[PDB]
RNA sequence: UAGCCUUUAUAAAUAAUAAUUAUUAUAUAAUAUAUUAUAUAAAGAAUGGUACAGCAAUUAAUAUAUAUUAGGGAACUAGUUUUUUAAUAAUAUUAAAUCUCGAAAUAUUUAAUUAUAUAUAAUAAAGAGUCAGAUUAUGUGCGAUAAGGUAAAUAAUCUAAAGGGAAACAGCCCAGAUUAAGAUAUAAAGUUCCUAAUAAAUAAUAAGUGAAAUAAAUAUUAAAAU
RNA sequence: AAUAUUUAAAAUCAAAUAUAUAUAUAUUUGUUAAUAGAUAAUAUACGGAUCUUAAUAAUAAGAAUUAUUUA
RNA sequence: GAAAGAAUUAAAUUAAUAUAAUGGUAUAACUGUGCGAUAAUUGUAACACAAACGAGUGAAACAAGUACGUAAGUAUGGCAUAAUGAACAAAUAACACUGAUUGUAAAGGUUAUUGAUAACGAAUAAAAGUUACGCUAGGGAAGGGUAAUAUAGCGAAAGAGUAGAUAUUGUAAGCUAUGUUUGCCACCUUCGACUCAACAUUUCCUCUUGGUUGUAAAAGCUAAGAAGGGUU
């Protein structure tokens, strides 16, 4: 006869970075099919629909009115952050750069310039 | 009448399961519905076949047609599909071929149940004891005035179970969800969502 | 219809379908100064069939109805495929039209003055016909066609002729004050009514 | 059937003193830690130990595990608990749906007070 | 090769292991309904769909002196009295590996605190063995709800574990032998003799039933509730 | 004392817990036996002995079975 | 009181998705449309997921240039998950790296690209059978378990039995017993005859007994006790 043993071994689909952890630039939080969380703010999302967070910062599931039936993950840039932000609020932003103070590093930067 | 041969378009082999043993008080199909007398069990939870039931059925059913309106009602359907092996084969090489029909009874509920206008209750007796007689578990006999088995030992009487309303009890121990899409329905949100 | 609460799965349970249909029914006001009933439009529907052995049958088709009527008739083209039929997909059948205001007017009054007067065996429209929310369809047959005053008067342009459905679309929230609507128009009815 | 694993399918008046005996200890142990705790409870407020024990009022514990430990619909102590639950355990394959405790592997460490209502 | 083991060490080291606080609500107070505080209740921060439960949608089953459709059953020149077959509505019942509208416990897992420092984790140099596994429990696939069967999934033990109990006993119950001693408290198991150690209470058994491996449908004779 | 489903702690009833001090809510537990069916091949196999009690009647026995328990 | 807007609410992902199945999708990822055909481009790629290795997956950011957009911005192929193959040896182009006395060459290297090892981590460019004449080194990678089958009993009784389910009989189904049969597992690698038999009883004969419109007698059928003797 014809013997059924072909499958593929099972996707290592599933949260990756759960709630409260501390989290870098392009960390990967959830590898799904589809969106089953959707992408809050902080946070991108990829060709396969993987959720990776764009800054520094802690992970946070939540839910949006504005959305609702809408699953979210997203990243607070501190911990005692509520993450479903106020809307009406100024948006938490983090400067990331920093001034160089060596003079010799000034002088190249000020001088870099576009083609 | 097809609760011995189910009309699946696509005929497929099924894995053999275990007999569910209700263990949250589970009292569906324990229950007279839709006659006067029945048929329930009172063993442990068992497997019935095709043709177990078909004898069964004709078992009453040479009671119930020398009768005046009389019907019998069939509570069970035969939804599952078995395979054999020849004797002659080892182990492995897949699975077998489809056999027969088969049913999981647990322990409570009702296989049969009758009525008519000149049905008489040793009548109905008698009946469902020679019936019982070709299945391969214990049976009893269940009348209108009679308790539901939940368990080998337990009874229950079906006016026991509260009735209440569950929109309620979700409104007042709401869900995140719920609270979510209440908090999309006012102004400031629904006003803005920008879409 | 609602789920009643006494079952916790009833919770996000989808709502269940009206009794007797799958399909919402609208509500029927009563008749008041504001809501009387009117027509509202008026669409023809010229599908020929042996269109499907040749293309320009449609053309012919459209060129009918826009002699007819006026305005700018609109392709079909068909959906199904049907063997018994011969009717395969995505090839044009005919051509339809729908007019409002003056236009449709102008055909209901030239069809009631002179072509329905001037069929064979004419009794009327069906009075067991129309869609049930408002609305009366009624057919007309090539040689009904001929009857026109732009197909008469160069009926050498016309070696073949087509017929078609005509859906009169009012405001009636029954059929029945759309029939006596029509009635009032001139338009005569004979069956028994539902 | 080949191996003989001669466990008797019913305990003896010995086995049953001394497993009526281990549900005693584990419901000290229980009570205890609960004391424990109310105690710890005053000395914070201020009181001393002796008013601490003397104390009417008792305080009950805040976590989960403890409150579902004290509550007896969870819990039973071996007073409230049922003969029939103290020595039969609920098993699905078994004929009466029942299996003697002694039959669970670990049975004079692992605990099991609570059987479905109607099994 | 990875996994599991070993030797020697490294610090801007506790990063490891375990549990608690996270929540919702009530009461009583305050402070400024909203908080904060205390007490209490709830299987109690985030993630998930198994049991259970259910028949929603999908896939299947039953019923009707209730309706639509078709051939249409004594009068008959189109229109019935009807325990007439099938399909579609209505109502009421049902189940499923590839059905979850409800939904556990265990589980995954986060920060801080507490406890474990005669202790974990990580890292550097270097050295192996192993890649035939076996039972006992609990969920399963196959087999026939067979096998001291076979295939994998959680413990645990044997493997590589002496000692007590299971009569005898690799895998079960308890407990891990550095060497002695033998006073004390014991685990599992037991206390008529063989054989270390017991005296009682309340009912039932009369069949040596049974007493350390419970054999079924059924039949007879006996027990109380109205 | 007679016609007499069912083998039950769900429901009711009775005792107890946690809140309550003039009483109520919630929780936990308590609902049958004996015999027959019975079943092979070196030898009867609870491990063996043996184990059910009885006035007169003496220091002095009366389950060593099953079900709940005490010291 | 009435028109025309803006829309809001319920429902819907069952249609559609380039292609299986699953997850996702109306805020559309589905559909229509204008530009466009551009990002189906170039040099560094952190960090994660996955993971023995080798490979695979998501991707922030810096730099060069494109297309669309008023702008914000989007685009490093397709809603996602399959659509694939190492190194050696050859071949084509570019680079300006080395040029074995020097100069140029030849040849090698770097960058890009091609052909498939489907036993699909691919022995070689290139390979089938037979031994009952066989040889060496090893491992075993009738008893034991099971009771589907076979045999036997029991419960119930549809039907035969001139009449009446139970004298006899008992056809599908139900509950068990044996381990004599045919199989199943893999712990453990001679059929018949002759001679002598020992043991069991599920008794063929011999003794005792119950039933039998179906025991008048005789001969029988069925069943209970019975293993002393006998059984070509
Ligand atoms: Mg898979
Ligand atoms: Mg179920
Ligand atoms: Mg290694
Ligand atoms: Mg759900
Ligand atoms: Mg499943
Ligand atoms: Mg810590
Ligand atoms: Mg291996
Ligand atoms: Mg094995
Ligand atoms: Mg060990
Ligand atoms: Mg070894
Ligand atoms: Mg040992
Ligand atoms: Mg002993
Ligand atoms: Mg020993
Ligand atoms: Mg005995
Ligand atoms: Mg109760
Ligand atoms: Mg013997
Ligand atoms: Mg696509
Ligand atoms: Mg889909
Ligand atoms: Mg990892
Ligand atoms: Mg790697
Ligand atoms: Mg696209
Ligand atoms: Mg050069
Ligand atoms: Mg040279
Ligand atoms: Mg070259
Ligand atoms: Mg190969
Ligand atoms: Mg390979
Ligand atoms: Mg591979
Ligand atoms: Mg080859
Ligand atoms: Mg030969
Ligand atoms: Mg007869
Ligand atoms: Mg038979
Ligand atoms: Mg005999
Ligand atoms: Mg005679």
């Amino acid at each position: 006869s014809r013997t059924s043993m072909k499958d593929s071994a099972g996707r290592r689909l599933g949260p990756k970075k759960y709630e409260g952890q501390d989290v870098s630039t392009g960390e990967i939080i959830m590898r799904q099919r589809g969106t089953k969380f959707y992408p809050g703010e902080n946070v991108g999302i990829g060709k396969d629909h993987s959720i990776f967070a764009l800054e520094p910062g802690v992970v946070r599931y939540y839910l949006d009115p504005f959305h609702p039936k809408r699953k979210f993950i997203g990243v607070a840039l501190r911990r005692d952050l509520k993450l479903p932000s106020p809307h009406f609020e100024p948006t938490v932003r983090r400067f990331g750069r920093f001034e160089l103070t060596n003079k010799r590093a000034a002088y190249k930067e000020e001088n870099s310039i576009s083609r | 009448k097809h609760e011995y041969a189910p009309r699946f378009k696509i005929v497929q082999k099924k894995q053999k399961g275990r007999v569910p043993v209700r263990t949250g008080g589970s009292i569906k199909g324990s229950t007279l519905q839709f006659g006067k007398y029945g048929l329930r069990l009172k063993s442990e939870g068992i497997r019935i076949s095709a043709q177990q039931l078909k004898e069964a059925d004709n078992a009453i059913m040479r009671y119930v047609r020398p009768l005046n309106n009389g019907h019998l009602w069939r509570r069970l359907c035969t939804n599952v599909a078995v395979c054999i092996k020849g004797n002659e084969t080892r182990m492995g090489k897949g699975k077998g071929g489809f056999d027969h029909w088969m049913v999981r009874v647990p322990t409570g509920k009702i296989l049969f149940e009758i009525n008519g206008d000149d049905l008489h209750e040793k009548v109905a007796r008698e009946a469902f004891r020679k019936a019982g007689t070709k299945l391969p578990g214990v049976y009893e006999f269940v009348s209108l005035d009679s308790l539901v088995r939940v368990g080998l030992h337990s009874f229950k009487n079906p006016k026991d179970d509260p009735v209440k309303n569950f929109y309620d009890e979700n409104a007042k121990k709401p869900s995140k969800k719920y609270l979510n899409i209440l908090k999309s329905q006012e102004p400031q949100y629904k006003l803005f969502r920008g879409r | 219809r609602a789920w009643s609460g006494d079952s916790p799965y009833h919770l996000n349970r989808p709502p269940k379908n009206p009794r007797g249909s799958k399909a919402q029914l609208p509500d029927i006001h009563p008749i008041k100064w504001s809501n009387i009933p009117g027509l509202e439009s008026v669409v023809i529907n010229c599908f020929v069939r042996e269109a499907r052995e040749n293309q320009l049958l449609a053309i012919t088709a459209a060129l009918q109805l826009q002699q007819i009527t006026g305005c700018k008739p609109h392709p079909i083209f068909s959906k199904n495929d049907v063997p018994t039929w011969k009717l395969r997909k995505g090839h044009q059948m005919g051509a339809k039209v729908e007019l409002k205001g003056k236009e449709m007017s102008q055909f209901l009054s030239t069809l009631t003055e002179i072509v329905l007067p001037r069929i064979r065996e004419y009794k009327g429209i069906s009075n067991q016909s129309g869609n049930r929310f408002g609305g009366i369809s009624f057919g007309l047959t090539a040689e009904d066609i001929k009857f026109f005053p732009e197909i008469d008067a160069n009926q050498d342009s016309w070696p073949k002729t087509f017929g078609m459905h005509i859906n009169i679309n009012t405001s009636a929230q029954l059929d029945y004050q759309a029939r006596t609507l029509l009635s009032g128009f001139q338009f005569p009815f004979f069956g028994e009514e539902k | 059937g080949g191996l003989l694993w001669k466990i008797p399918w019913r305990m003896s008046t010995h086995q049953k003193t001394r497993q009526r005996e281990r549900l005693r200890n584990v419901d000290q142990v229980i009570k205890q830690l609960t004391l424990g705790l109310h105690v710890q409870r005053c000395q914070d407020k201020g009181l001393t130990y002796q008013e601490a024990m003397e104390s009417k009022k008792k305080y009950k514990p805040r976590s989960k595990s403890l409150r579902l430990l004290n509550k007896p619909s969870v819990f039973p102590k071996e007073n409230q608990m049922s003969s029939k639950d103290k020595y039969w355990t609920f098993d699905k394959k078994a004929v009466g749906y029942r299996k003697g405790i002694h039959k669970v592997p670990k049975w004079t460490k692992i605990s099991i007070r609570k059987a479905p209502k109607f099994f």
